[PDB]
């Protein structure tokens, strides 16, 4: 059989403005095998108003999925994306980076 | 690969009877189902069953009662025979997810005559008329025709026998009985056939000819008590010898 | 629109 | 330009935990349009997109029979398969399937294909002509000869030159207003200090469709690949998607540095010194 | 109603093409098939159909056109054992329900190339009591018809076949139990020929 570890994008879907909404997007693709936990974070806390698409593939038959949420962003508010997957020795916090 | 099976080919009920028919099928298929075919209505799907085990109603179930106990059975029982059952029975056969060609292939049916009384059932008289002298003069040829008249249910089989042996060459029998009093859900049944050979053919007195009647009814288990004889499954033949003319 | 046939492997 | 339509299926054996989780999509090009999901509500195929809600019930009857006909075979496949290498009944298993049709600006067929996979490795292909099959071991030399039975060229070339086409063709007028458009990049670069002497440069695409997009780094002519960092091309969400390129640069020499971007929405490629 | 078919019956020589054509109202329907039913028997497959154009196999040629919703069936050259009634059938896929027309009945009538029209009178060769009128060797523009009371029966025409002349001769026959019949007046309910022979 086959393992693949996620690689994971944490980004918003319009340019980041400060008190204008948008939304937070978990991209987490080219990971095997499908069994995965991704959860969004707004400081260290789970957020539940999470969406997500339907499982599908690439090319390589590596899994992609896209986990997503309405936010408005503040210049304190902290946001991040956590993963887990039987290729990591322990759960994955990515944090949000703002100019990426 | 010898195909769908399905027995019996006929039967006649009476009114609250039950029976089942068999149907049987070589190929590993899915995919069985059951029709009823009707002079009016084309093929109506009656119970069907996408795998072992498992099965469901079609557009006409009720009446019927089915399952599919192993993958190659799939039985059809009628528990409590209505009038309105007499019909032609179609099993059939497709692969469903068991891959093979997509077709599904039907059964030689069962031929199912439903009557309120047992007292209906006729069989047949059977007579052959000999050519005219005309005809023979005419035409250098001779008909003789057989005539399978008063029978009940319409469930017979003619054919005819020159010699001993079976003669197709030269024969035409009735499509379908004809009903003899069109008004009667009671009327029985009459049917004729042709055998058309040469006049030296004819006029030779060693040719025999035989018109034979395979007739379908009771079986010989049934309870008779009329002072007229039980019409039970019996061929009934007529004949005629050449005519030295 | 999906494809009607499929066989077992 | 071109067009494709592909759906793609996911198995997952749940020992112990019951009947293997089941995941079919639909997708015209990179637009989602199906999906039907084994563990929601409906135990339908449900729409995903505007416009192929105006589908009637038969349709929607028809594909929800056939999908769940889809899964059944999966269901037999995990335990076919795990009865070809012998594997033990207490360990999850994945089955995915992938099939569909590539036409060219015409319209007019121009490839198909159907490709299987157990365990995310390779496990049998249909080759470009349509008959034939490529299988990758022995076990699936076994579902190679049996689906290499006579009757099976008539229907894999049925569906792939055939129906497969017809209904890509019928999806992309069906909506044209998402489907037939192309969205444009929007461009941007971004340049930090990460070392003191080092500069990152980071080149973007935004809002674009479809997803092909091909960017590329070049200092003055001569091009690179050995400080590319590219990104996975990433869904915005709204439809359309993002992507990145970043070099590491000795810093006072982000004049002669050019990001290279192609994609088929853009009439000239766009070429992008830092100013 | 899901498929609609060429309500019949559908009357051809032999040698001419058979032209049935069947529509049907599933859009998403992805195989096509053509089943033959004589008389008495079950519906056999004879050809199977699945992307658009034509396919032969032998005599037969079906066509397909998914975007009209049309399966056709040409016989071509048609043979005596051609009579039957012609069942198209649709289905979707694996799982989907086989919806059959209702079938259109096909009549091949013989080439018989010089006839003579002619009513004969057969007595039996027992004690059966009643008579049989043979209408025969006629042409196969000719209907037989089937009314007045009820004590005369007529049966349909049908054609027998004779493979040493290479003759064939269309026949009906009509009888009556008691009687006060003759055979020059049984098929009065029919249109007969100027020529037909009463002999005798």
């Amino acid at each position: 059989m086959i393992q693949r570890t996620p690689k994971i994008q944490v980004y918003s879907r319009h340019p980041a403005e400060n008190g204008k909404s948008n939304f937070l997007n978990c991209y987490v693709s080219g990971f095997h095998p499908s069994d995965i936990e991704v959860d969004l974070l707004k400081n260290g806390e789970r957020i539940e108003k999470v969406e997500h698409s339907d499982l599908s593939f690439s090319k390589d038959w590596s899994f992609y999925l896209l986990y997503y949420t309405e936010f408005t962003p503040t210049e304190k508010d902290e946001y991040a994306c956590r993963v887990n997957h039987v290729t990591l020795s322990q759960p994955k916090i990515v944090k949000w980076d703002r100019d990426m | 690969n010898a195909g769908v099976t399905q027995t019996p080919k006929f039967q006649v009920l009476k009114t609250g009877q039950s029976m089942t028919l068999q149907c049987a099928q070589d190929m590993n298929h899915e995919y069985m189902s059951w029709y009823r075919q009707d002079p009016g209505m084309g093929l109506r799907l009656i119970h069907y069953s996408v795998g072992a085990g498992i099965t469901d109603q079609g557009e006409v179930p009720n009446g019927y009662n089915v399952s599919r106990s192993t993958t190659e059975d799939f039985p059809l029982r009628l528990l409590s025979a209505a009038p309105s059952q007499t019909s032609v029975y179609f099993c059939a056969s497709r692969p469903g997810l068991a891959g093979g060609r997509p077709e599904q292939y039907f059964g030689p049916g069962t031929r199912l005559t439903v009557t309120e009384d047992l007292k209906n059932v006729f069989p047949p008289e059977v007579a052959v008329f000999e050519p005219s002298e005309a005809e023979i003069s005419h035409t250098q040829k001779a008909t003789l025709v057989c005539l399978a008249t008063g029978f009940y249910p319409d469930h017979v089989e003619l054919s005819w026998w020159v010699n001993g042996k079976e003669v197709h060459s030269g024969v035409s029998t009735d499509p379908q009985p004809l009903k003899e009093q069109p008004a009667l859900n009671d009327s029985r049944y009459a049917l004729s056939s042709r055998l058309r050979v040469s006049a030296t053919f004819w006029q030779d007195p060693r040719n025999h000819f035989r018109c034979q009647v395979q007739f379908y009814g009771l079986s010989e288990n049934d309870e008779w008590t009329q002072d007229r004889a039980k019409p039970v499954t019996q061929i009934v033949s007529a004949e005629a010898w050449g005519r030295a003319d | 629109m999906l494809w009607g046939y499929l066989q077992y492997v | 330009g071109s067009h494709s339509m592909r759906y793609f299926f996911t198995s997952v054996s749940r020992p112990g935990r019951g009947e293997p989780r089941f995941i079919a999509v639909g997708y015209v090009d990179d637009t989602q349009f199906v999906r039907f999901d084994s563990d929601a509500a409906s135990q339908r195929m449900e729409p995903r997109a505007p416009w192929i809600e105006q589908e009637g019930p038969e349709y929607w009857d028809g594909e929800t029979r056939k999908v769940k006909a889809h899964s059944q075979t999966h269901r037999v496949d995990l335990g076919t398969l795990r009865g070809y290498y012998n594997q033990s009944e207490a360990g999850s298993h994945t089955v995915q399937r992938m099939y569909g049709c590539d036409v060219g600006s015409d319209w007019r067929f121009l490839r198909g294909y159907h490709q299987y996979a157990y365990d995310g490795k390779d496990y049998i292909a249909l080759k470009e002509d349509l008959r034939s099959w490529t299988a990758a071991d022995m076990a699936a030399q076994t579902t190679k000869h049996k689906w290499e039975a006579a009757h099976v060229a008539e229907q894999l070339r049925a569906y792939l030159e055939g129906t497969c086409v017809e209904w890509l063709r019928r999806y992309l007028e069906n909506g044209k207003e998402t489907l037939q458009r192309t969205d444009a990049p929007k461009t941007h670069m971004t340049h930090h200090a990460v070392s003191d002497h080092e500069a990152t440069l980071r080149c973007w695409a935004l809002s674009f469709y479809p997803a092909e997009i091909t960017l590329t780094w070049q200092r003055d002519g001569e091009d690179q690949t050995q400080d590319t960092e590219l990104v996975e091309t990433r869904p915005a969400g709204d439809g359309t998607f993002q992507k990145w390129a970043a070099v590491v640069v000795p810093s006072g020499q982000e004049q002669r540095y050019t990001c290279h971007v192609q994609h088929e929405g853009l009439p000239k490629p766009l070429t992008l010194r830092w100013e | 109603k899901e498929v609609e078919q060429n309500s019949g019956p559908l009357s051809v020589p032999e040698g001419a093409i058979a032209s049935l054509n069947c529509t049907y109202s599933d859009r998403g329907s992805q195989s096509f098939f053509w089943y033959r039913q004589y008389s008495g028997k079950s519906p056999e497959l004879i050809m199977s159909i699945y992307s658009n154009g034509d396919k032969e196999d032998g005599r037969f040629t079906a066509q397909l056109n998914k975007a009209s919703q049309y399966v056709s069936l040409l016989i071509r050259d048609s043979q005596p054992s051609d009579s039957a009634t012609y069942l198209c059938a649709v289905t979707t896929d694996s799982w989907g329900k086989l919806q059959f027309g209702a079938g259109t009945q096909v009549v091949v009538t013989p080439d018989i190339q010089n006839p003579d029209p002619a009513v004969y009178q057969l007595r039996d060769s027992k004690s059966s009591d009643k008579s049989v009128c043979l209408f025969t060797d006629f042409d196969s523009q000719t209907n037989v018809s089937q009314s007045k009371d009820s004590d005369v029966y007529i049966t349909d025409k049908t054609v027998l076949d004779m493979r040493s002349m290479d003759f064939k001769s269309n026949s009906a026959v009509a009888w009556s139990n008691k009687s006060d019949f003759a055979c020059a007046n049984a098929f009065n309910n029919s249109i007969i020929p100027e020529d037909t022979f009463f002999p005798s």
